[PDB]
RNA sequence: UAGUG
RNA sequence: UAAAUAACCUGUA
């Protein structure tokens, strides 16, 4: 824990599919100097052998103004968000199907070869994220001092 | 060990029926653990014997997406949350006087799955509430970061 | 398009 | 009075 009190708080939204890697992703949900940033790891190997079981694919760094917008959606408030920078053109809105469950679709580009992902947040994975960013803007805001 | 936590101490004058549950938590890591009663009822304040079985121990070790699926219970945000692992079989649902937590888990030094039910009720589901609720908001690490 | 404790 | 059989390292730009 010498380590983990050093580094980004974060939490990652996992997704593993070892039955078929081509649903096999992992979100590190970090937040780097004010600014709450995503990393979208790809499966390349499998749970069951040794090594570096992720690889990181796509960084989309956000700005510290998102916070609060994407908040507004987490909380019902809003009904989506919208990214965009010269890499990524994503989305993050309530999915519809289960409520309490939200949607990131980030379509990102590479140096013009459009890599397009997508991960759901299931009604914890939800919370998890809701009370990440709470978190953040609480310290943001400077409360901690 | 020096951890966020909570015990209840449940000594009863049948020793086959007392217990001592722990719930802590490790960074993203809840630790919910459970001893039996070693024998009697302790009666000397001066008696550091040991009061509870480290052997026959229930421990479970929950995962960070986890913590986050019982506050849902908490919340209503879930009906009921059910975990799977290799060690156990848990399933943590609301009810009308408290939480309850139950499956078939197993002790150390074991592999014979046995079936298991813990309960916290009234002013305990409070308490457990607001460990849990604090758990997820300090399992990211901002206070020790900006500390 | 690229490189390291 | 814990728990216990090893590997989800970052930045840079």
């Amino acid at each position: 824990r010498a380590r983990r009190a050093q580094l980004p708080p974060a939490f990652d939204v996992v997704h593993w599919n070892d039955e078929d890697i081509s649903r096999g992703h992992l979100l590190r949900v970090l937040h780097r100097d004010t600014f709450v940033v995503l990393d979208y790891h790809r499966q390349a190997r499998m749970l069951t052998e040794e090594g570096n079981k992720a690889e990181r694919v796509v960084s989309v760094m956000l700005p510290a103004v998102y916070t609060a917008r994407f908040l507004a959606v987490l909380e019902g408030r809003s009904e989506k968000v919208e990214v965009h920078s010269r890499y990524t053109n994503a989305t993050f809105t309530p999915n519809p199907a289960a409520p309490y469950t939200f949607t990131l679709k980030c379509t990102s580009t590479r140096p013009d070869e459009t890599f397009e992902w997508t991960v759901e947040f299931d009604v914890a994975e939800s919370l998890m994220l809701q009370r990440f960013l709470t978190q953040a803007l609480h310290y943001n805001t400077g409360f901690a001092r | 060990q020096s951890l966020p936590k909570f015990e209840i101490h449940d000594v009863r004058d049948d020793p086959a029926e007392g217990t001592m549950t722990r719930v802590a938590v490790d960074g993203k890591l809840l630790l919910i653990s459970q001893y039996p009663q070693l024998g009697p009822r302790k009666v000397d304040p001066n008696d550091l014997s040991p009061q509870f079985d480290a052997d026959r121990r229930i421990s479970v070790r929950l995962r960070h997406v986890d913590l986050a699926y019982l506050v849902g219970v908490c919340k209503e945000r879930v009906p009921r949350h059910r975990m799977e692992t290799k060690a156990y079989t848990l399933d943590f649902e609301k009810s009308a006087q408290g939480y309850h937590l139950h499956g078939k888990v197993h002790r150390v030094a074991s592999q014979r799955m046995e079936d298991w039910s813990v309960k916290f009720d009234n002013h305990f589901a409070v308490t457990l509430e607001h460990f849990l609720e604090s758990a997820l908001d300090e399992s990211f690490g901002f206070r020790q970061h900006y500390a």
